[PDB]
DNA sequence: GCCGAATTAAGCAATTCGTAATCA
DNA sequence: TGATTACGAATTGC
């Protein structure tokens, strides 16, 4: 043994229960570790004294402090102390379940106890001592004693490691495959063995052809096997039986790989492929334990997700494999549902928002067109992702609308150089995209021939491929390492669960090194409380500078300023009256001074007070800002990994972790307002919010009117403390290092919760650049305090605001000049939102694009613009109505299912129900599904809208619609004329348009 | 009572009107699994695979489920031993005797009692091998109890591990309970209380209790 | 599943059973039941409750107007006293009919009616009559035991009972006015009664009997009169100087009755009543300044602004009569119910309950009423808005505020000195 | 002979849309 | 036959 690199752990449910570890050594060699498992309690010494069954085992864990963190409310300045206690604690082992009637700490899991209490990291690389273990299989030990065994750490070695990418093709002749009915055509596989050889082969099913035609393929190049002992993986196209192939299958499902990675596979292909292989022979998938002492059939199951929201309710589902031999098998479906926010989750969807590069023509004529691209072109990076992808690509989308064949293909040193069968374009630079291929499977089924055959090998091959391009584009490697370290997790349980469990492992580490138990006495009651502060826009439109000031992590660092933490809680106190506030007032401000002290004011908690106070100490640090500081961490480590990444690859990776982390971090403010978690909290989590209010008042109230003159910046107003005195200096005058001949007067317009819009009366970006930068240095040096900082973040053109969240802008980032590309930014409008249209935003884009060029043009005679903008809308809508040239694709919405809902009538939830008992294929309970608004293609134009839910269909992939049908634009045309109308200022002509051709009221802001 | 004819085994499915809207479905949902079912010795026989769509569906308040028959000597009817051997009729009538007092009794059929339907939620299984045709039944099985769940206010299931996810396999709330099934080691059905809480549930429900000693065979 | 399940559930039925005859903590946990079976169970035949009515009609039937015939089986008489109507259940607050809120009880009554319960279970539910600070049981029922023996017990205990009456008849007899009349002068009881009860042994529907003819009297002035430590009954006079009964000030307000006035009113053989169902402010203020400047509400009676003092504090301390502040330390130390008294509740309620001053109108003068303080004492004052003083009852309330702040200074300083 | 295995849940603020309930 | 208001649900922004 001696060094090894662990790789999994995972667990065994036959009748005696071990863990085991997985691991590989420097030469290659694969080791399996097995331990004993046992259930953990912590008890008491006198608990520990009258177990009348003494237990397994016990160690002894030392002089331990228990605080309770029940929190009553308090009428005047009599507080009682915290109910405190000092005692010798045990850690007890048992076999099995044992009830124990006072135990403590009950709230973590039996693998985290194993990992801390025995001092074992789940991705560490460890030079094991034999002394400790006993072999009881060839490549398979014993450990008994894993303190001792795992107590030497050595630095991190690289390994080989073993993938297997599948996909499978089914054949289809109405609608969904079944199992019982339609066989299997063709079977794909990218194999990586630990040698480092890749291998692609695709395994096609000779039952659907002509003899003939199998005698022309082995002509062609192809092999022919019958039996299993005769197949090589160095051939490419391999054409046998579908039981020779379903024995292939099972052959290669059951090695033991390390990934076997697949896109909705777990309730597809392997579901079709076990069942398959059952019916057609009475043959299973068999996984043995690394002890060869269990056996299990493979056996898919359903893990249901229930929401915390109202009524409960079921929310998501995900689908799992059943294996015991250390085989991770990986669903990119879930992961990618969990991780990212598109519209649609289908393969070609993800692929098109993933491999795109933007290409420049080198040749035109006849029905084809050639591009390039390279590193001059797009970015650093993309380019070589998108050649890497190319290898077997068919079908690429050019400017996000027109689907094209490949012809030929170029990958050079650089980029790459494609050919393809594309109508002639009059541009220089386009956009190139992998997404959907315009052939009819079902039509290929039908009529089905050699040259067919090939075509799906081809696609099958391809569609194989795409999973490890996802693979590695997504990070999956680095980011469960990462998230094993962090969160004391298997390898196989990162992406499984939400933060009220990734955060136990830390929280125990956490509470065993300072010595502290938390308990609760009482019920938890839930009170309604207060949020963030956002501002009201003073106008809709600019034409000046603005500049975004944000602070960083404010939540987080708001609970480490104050120390706000369960048990850190003095108390609080409250008034029914004027007269006891100011009592309570005069006698609370000197019987707990503000260094040591922090009191919080905040809205009353019932109808009948006045005021409340809640006081907390500062002298003893408290449990959630430790985690924060933690979490901080790791977030600035991957940020300055972030900022020396060069290919775009690394940067979206580094990216995403260094979110990750901000959003865990924010996860734990939030437990510590939700009423069901251990760290329940209402107190604190009002505390931290009043304090946020606090500081964007005075960041907005000092940057209000702020004027540079000279080389000296006054701010509005003393720049002073809002909690207590200290000892800075408050003088409003502050010295820059600007040029002298500067002049220029900062305003305030806008800002949501952590953040500060200036307008600044200029127009250049440089100079506006320049005095953002020092402006910040001088906040940060002078008006902020602690540890409390602001960022600038960039400087907004043409900014155009709506509602409170709801803002287009231009954007130059603090790292960039005038002479540079800005980027275009929406923030809450009807181009972001996932249930609004395709054609509602490119009207709408058109149109603002249209309304900025003639208000800068200018002409507003009287009402010159709205007469033309309403005008031209009127011709638009009426030549769509009467053209019907966009197709069903520009007018379909996206909306997700589930089961959680007030009343079970509830007509979203019986189309999905209807469509489900109709139609073969299933929308789940976590899916994202198309719908749209249909009518009879009779009815004339339709003016009182009555029942719209009534025309919702579901548009899944083969549907074509009818002669009699037709799509309803009135919903669409409403929509779309009614947020026109609330962006113009007259009202008389718009009201009277709107009833002209809805016969309704338009509202307006 | 009216009759529909099938392509396969047993050819013909006599049932009840309440059980009008489904039976059609059924039809199309058998047709395309009978041909690989029908492959291997069942229990019970195909004639008895629906003699459970005879019984009326308006006067019933609560079904016990299990998941599959008897893995050998199926009647068709679930939980009947017609001999009292098996062990899990034996011991639901001993819990249910020393529920109700009752000391001298040679048999318990729960398909005497009125408004109790028993339910198996697989309708057939291979000899020795439970749940062997999971795969072939789902959808009946679905739809089946989805139509039950319509008519009964409450469900019992018997089974933890196999009922899991009961909520998901049905779309309109019902009331549910879920426990240990009577052939289960570690004796958990013994300090079971089941029978009493469906009692108080259904009195709770402005319905008539149930006289659980009335399965009871002298 | 388990046994706690099954005692929670048979919690929550027994809760459902008796909701009509709720108070607020009951009403919490059959709410939190609710919520926990429907939680386990995902359907459960019951709802949450909010509005919560109470109701007595079910018990009761119409009230009868003309002589009725009655022959067959033991009748037991039980009259109807005058006053407020309150119900009690089994370990539960007091309820209002119509208006049920939580209302103070004496604690001897508290201890009585908990010992009562103590002693059997077999209780539904109990009205309370109420007239001027006069506590009379009223009715009881029960499925199991009878009208007789818990009366028994109840008199025993030390709460007065009501005088119910047995009688027995063979033949067809007609029931009138002046059996009532017989009935009453057998009652031999100088209290206001308005209806005679009569209910059959197994029976457990009472159906009740009233006599009354309408009339039309005269007002002459108003006057009011003391039965106890500052707290106040009205009455009004006619030209004949016939004695009118009515239940509340409140009734007064709500029959809207005007100064040199004729009024309904519903006359008997004994006395009569003024009938209500004939805005709010003009009535409210029109009943005081024509009564008097010196007066104010509070919530059913009537009192003055009077100066009050030392003894005003001393009586309700259950203390020794005594006017040196220095010895105000000793006989705290000699009960210990007083100094535990004094040491559980707080300050401003002591001067406010010394003083007797209403709760709603009291606290929303205060929070619109700037002060100035030292050492934990007033020093000065001064009011901000004066909507509140639009109301009469709240300059009332303000015309004693230095005696107020005097007695809270001297609580104050006194508790400092006792700890 | 005829099952069951311990457990796996962040907050509020603001906008936009449809439908049901209530008011002249 | 309309105006107006209240509620739930879906989504985005912090
Ligand atoms: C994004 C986000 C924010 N918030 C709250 C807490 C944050 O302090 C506050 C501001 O949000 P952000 O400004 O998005 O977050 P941040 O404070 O971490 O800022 P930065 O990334 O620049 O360090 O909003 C949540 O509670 N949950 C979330 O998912
Ligand atoms: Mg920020």
């Amino acid at each position: 043994s001696m060094d090894v690199r662990c790789i999994n752990w995972f667990e065994s449910h036959g009748e005696n229960r071990f863990l085991y570890l997985k691991s590989r050594c420097r030469n290659g060699e694969t080791v399996f570790i097995r331990f004993p498992h046992y259930f953990y309690y912590v008890v008491t010494d006198e608990i520990y004294q009258s177990l009348s069954p003494p237990p397994f085992n016990a160690r002894p864990m030392g002089k331990m402090r228990t605080i309770d963190i029940d929190e009553t409310i308090s009428y005047n300045l009599d507080i009682k102390d915290r109910k405190c206690s000092v005692a010798d604690m045990w850690l007890i082992e048992e076999p099995k379940k044992r009830s124990i009637q006072n135990a403590t700490m009950d709230e973590f899991f039996n693998i985290s106890w194993f990992y801390i209490s025995n001092g074992i990291s789940p991705d560490g690389c460890y030079s094991l001592d034999e002394q400790y273990l006993t072999k009881i299989n060839n490549g398979c030990y014993h450990c008994d004693d894993p303190r001792n065994c795992f107590a030497k750490e050595i630095p991190r070695f690289d390994i080989p490691r073993s993938y297997l990418f599948l996909a499978i093709a089914c054949h289809f002749d109405k609608k969904f495959p079944s199992v019982f009915i339609n066989p299997i055509s063709h079977t794909s596989y990218c194999y990586i063995d630990l040698s480092g050889k890749r291998l692609l082969f695709t395994l096609i099913n000779e039952e659907m052809l002509t003899e003939q035609e199998i005698q022309e393929a082995v002509d062609r190049g192809c092999l022919r096997i019958q039996s299993l002992m005769e197949m090589d993986y160095e051939r490419e196209l391999v054409l046998c039986s579908e039981i020779v192939l379903l024995r292939i299958a099972k052959q290669l499902l059951e090695l033991t790989f390390d990934y076997v990675v697949t896109f909705n596979g777990h309730n597809f292909d392997l579901r079709y492929i076990t069942n398959r292989l059952e019916l057609l022979t009475g043959e299973k998938i068999i996984f043995r334990s690394p002890d060869k002492k269990e056996a299990v059939h493979l056996c898919i199951y359903e893990r249901n997700q229930s929401s915390h929201k109202g009524v409960c309710g079921m929310a998501n589902t995900t689908f799992h494999v059943n294996n015991n031999n250390g085989t991770i098998f990986f669903d990119l479906y879930s992961f990618i549902q969990k991780s990212e926010k598109l519209d649609s989750y289908k393969l070609d969807s993800i692929s098109k928002n993933a491999f795109s590069c933007m290409g420049k023509v080198l040749n035109r004529g006849v029905r084809e067109m050639t591009f390039i691209g390279d590193d001059t072109t797009d970015a650093k990076g993309k380019a070589d992702t998108f050649a890497k992808v190319l290898t077997t690509g068919n079908y690429v989308t050019v400017d996000e609308d027109i689907i094209c064949k490949v012809i030929r293909k170029d990958i050079l040193e650089n980029g790459f150089k494609v050919v393809l069968s594309c109508p002639t374009l009059p541009n220089d630079i386009y956009k190139l995209s992998f997404g959907k291929d315009d052939i009819d499977l079902a039509q290929m089924y039908k009529d089905y021939n050699l040259n067919i055959a090939l075509d799906m090998a081809r696609y099958c091959i391809h569609d194989a491929c795409l999973c490890q391009y996802l693979w590695e584009y997504y990070g999956v490697e680095t980011k469960t390492d990462a998230g094993a370290a962090t969160y004391v997790l298997p390898q196989s349980m990162v992406f499984e669960y939400r933060a009220s469990t990734i955060i136990k492992g830390p929280l125990l580490k956490l509470l065993l090194e300072t010595k502290t138990i938390l308990v609760r006495s009482e019920t938890k009651q839930k009170f309604p409380y207060e949020g963030g502060k956002v501002f009201a826009p003073k106008q809709k439109m600019f034409s000046n500078n603005v500049l975004i000031f944000d602070y960083n992590s404010l939540y987080p660092n708001v609970c480490i300023f104050g120390n706000l933490s369960p048990e850190t809680l003095v108390g609080v106190v409250v008034s029914t009256n004027r007269l006891e506030e100011e009592i309570n007032n005069q006698l609370l401000l000197q019987k707990y001074p503000p260094p040591r002290y922090i009191t919080v004011h905040c809205e009353p908690r019932l109808p009948n007070l006045i005021s409340e106070i809640a006081i907390f100490d500062r002298s003893i640090e408290g449990t959630i800002p430790r985690l924060l500081r933690t979490f901080l961490a790791e977030r600035a480590r991957y940020k300055k990994m972030l900022k020396q990444a060069t290919s775009s690859t690394e940067k979206a990776i580094y990216d995403s972790m260094q979110y990750t982390y901000k959003i865990v971090a924010n996860s734990v403010y939030g437990l510590m307002g939700f009423r069901n978690s251990a760290l329940y909290s209402y107190a604190s989590a009002k505390s931290c919010t009043s304090i946020g209010r606090r500081m964007i008042l005075y960041l907005e109230s000092v940057l209000n009117g702020a004027e540079l003159s000279n080389g000296m910046l006054r701010f509005a107003n003393t720049l002073s403390n809002p909690f207590y005195m200290d000892d800075r200096d408050i003088n409003p005058i502050v010295k820059t290092s600007l040029p002298i001949d500067y002049r220029f007067r900062f305003r305030s317009v806008y800002g949501d919760t952590d953040s500060v819009f200036t307008e600044i009366d200029s127009q250049d970006v440089d100079k506006s650049i320049e005095i953002a930068k020092e402006l910040e240095r001088l906040i940060n040096s002078r008006v902020l305090f602690n540890n409390f900082k602001i960022e600038f973040e960039a400087v907004y053109k043409n900014l155009i605001m709506q509602s409170k969240k709801k803002y287009t802008t231009m954007k130059y980032s603090a790292s960039s000049n005038s002479k540079s590309v800005p980027e275009r930014i929406n923030k809450g409008t009807s181009e972001t939102r996932r249930d609004v249209s395709k054609f509602h935003k490119n009207m709408i884009k058109t149109y603002k694009t249209r309304l900025s060029e003639m208000l800068s043009e200018g002409r507003m005679n009287s009402n010159q613009v709205c007469i033309d903008i309403l005008r031209s809308l009127e011709t638009d809508l009426r030549s769509e109505f009467d053209s019907r040239s966009s197709p069903l694709e520009l007018f379909m919405l996206s909306r997700m299912h589930h089961s959680n809902y007030k009343s079970a009538d509830n007509p979203n939830m019986y189309l999905v129900t209807e469509y489900n008992k109709n139609n073969p294929e299933t929308i789940e309970l976590g899916e994202r599904y198309y719908f749209a608004y249909i009518c009879p293609a009779n009815v004339p134009w339709t003016k009182k809208l009555v029942n719209i839910k009534t025309y919702e269909t579901i548009i899944d992939r083969s549907f074509k619609l009818g002669s009699n049908q037709r799509i309803f634009y009135e919903v669409y045309f409403k929509r779309l004329t009614s947020e026109i109308v609330n962006l113009l200022d007259n009202k008389v002509l718009c009201i009277s348009f709107f009833q002209r051709m809805f016969g309704s009221r338009p509202t307006f802001y | 009572m009216n009759s529909v004819t099938i392509s396969h085994a047993p050819y013909t499915i006599t049932y009840h009107d309440d059980w009008e809207p489904v039976m059609s479905q059924l039809v199309e949902f058998y047709n395309e699994v009978a041909s690989w079912l029908l492959r291997d010795e069942t229990s019970p026989i195909p004639d008895k695979f629906f003699i459970q769509l005879k019984q009326p569906l308006r006067n019933k308040r609560v079904c016990v489920c299990g998941i599959d028959p008897y893995p050998k000597d199926g009647t068709g009817v679930p939980f009947e031993s017609p001999n009292f051997t098996k062990k899990s009729i034996k011991e639901i009538a001993s819990s249910i005797s020393r529920l109700t007092g009752v000391i001298d009794y040679k048999g318990y059929n729960l398909n005497i009692i009125d408004g109790v339907i028993p339910w198996n939620y697989y309708l057939s299984c291979k000899l020795g091998e439970t749940k062997s045709h999971a795969i072939y039944w789902d959808k009946i099985s679905k739809l089946l109890l989805q139509h039950i769940t319509k008519h009964v206010s409450v469900l019992y299931c018997l089974g933890k591990t196999d009922f899991s996810n009961i909520r998901a396999k049905l779309e309109s709330p019902v009331t549910t309970i879920v426990g240990y099934h009577p052939a289960a080691r570690d004796h958990q059905f013994e300090k079971d209380r089941s029978f009493e809480i469906i009692n108080v549930l259904l009195e709770l429900d402005n319905k008539t209790p149930i006289n659980w000693a009335q399965g009871f065979i002298y | 599943t388990s046994s706690a399940d099954l005692t929670n559930l048979k919690e929550l039925l027994s809760l459902y059973k008796s909701l009509r005859f709720s108070d607020s903590v009951a009403i919490e946990k059959y709410n939190s039941l609710v919520e926990w079976g429907t939680s386990t169970y995902w359907k459960i035949g019951v709802q949450k409750v909010t509005n919560v009515e109470t109701s007595i009609s079910d018990y009761y039937d119409e009230v009868k107007n003309k002589p009725f015939n009655i022959d067959p089986g033991y009748y037991i008489f039980l009259p109807v006293y005058f006053g407020s109507v309150f119900i009690y259940s089994k370990g539960k607050n007091m309820v209002e009919l119509g208006s049920g809120n939580s209302f103070q009880i004496p604690d001897e009554i508290r201890s009585a009616c908990n010992k009562v319960l103590d002693s059997d279970n077999g209780i539904d539910f109990l009205r309370f009559v109420l007239l001027n600070n006069r506590w009379i049981m009223e009715d009881a029922i029960s499925k199991y035991q009878s009208p007789v023996n818990i009366f028994k017990l109840a008199s025993e205990y030390g709460l007065n009972i009501p005088n119910y009456l047995e009688i027995e008849i063979e033949e067809d007899t007609l029931f009138d006015d002046e059996l009532y009349s017989i009935m009453e002068r057998s009652f031999d009881d100088t209290f206001p009664k308005i209806s005679i009860s009569y209910i059959k042994l197994g029976e457990l529907k009472r159906q009740v009997v009233d006599f009354f003819k309408f009339s039309f009297m005269y007002i002459e002035s108003i006057k009011v009169d003391r039965i106890g430590d500052n707290i106040f009954i009205p009455s009004v006079i006619t030209k004949s100087g016939k004695k009118i009964l009515v239940k509340d000030v409140d009734h007064l307000i709500r029959s809207k009755v005007r100064e040199h006035t004729f009024v309904k009113v519903k006359k008997k053989n004994t006395f009569s009543i003024l009938y209500d169902y004939d805005t709010r402010g003009e009535v409210i203020k029109r009943i005081i300044d024509t009564i008097g400047r010196d007066y104010y509400v509070n919530g059913k009676y009537f009192s003055k602004v009077g100066i009050a003092g030392l003894k005003q504090l001393t009586n309700k301390l259950d203390i020794n009569e005594c006017a040196t502040v220095d010895e105000l330390v000793d006989e705290i130390n000699k009960s210990g119910t007083v100094k535990r008294k004094i040491k559980n509740q707080s300050v401003f309620d002591l001067s406010r309950e010394c003083l007797g001053y209403p709760e709603a109108d009291f606290i929303t003068l205060v929070n619109n009423m700037r002060f100035k303080i030292e050492n934990c004492k007033v020093v000065n004052f001064n009011i901000e808005n004066t909507n509140c003083l639009n109301n009469p009852s709240i300059e009332t309330i303000y015309g004693n505020f230095n005696q107020f702040v005097s007695i809270f200074n001297t609580v104050t300083d006194v508790k400092k000195r006792l700890f």
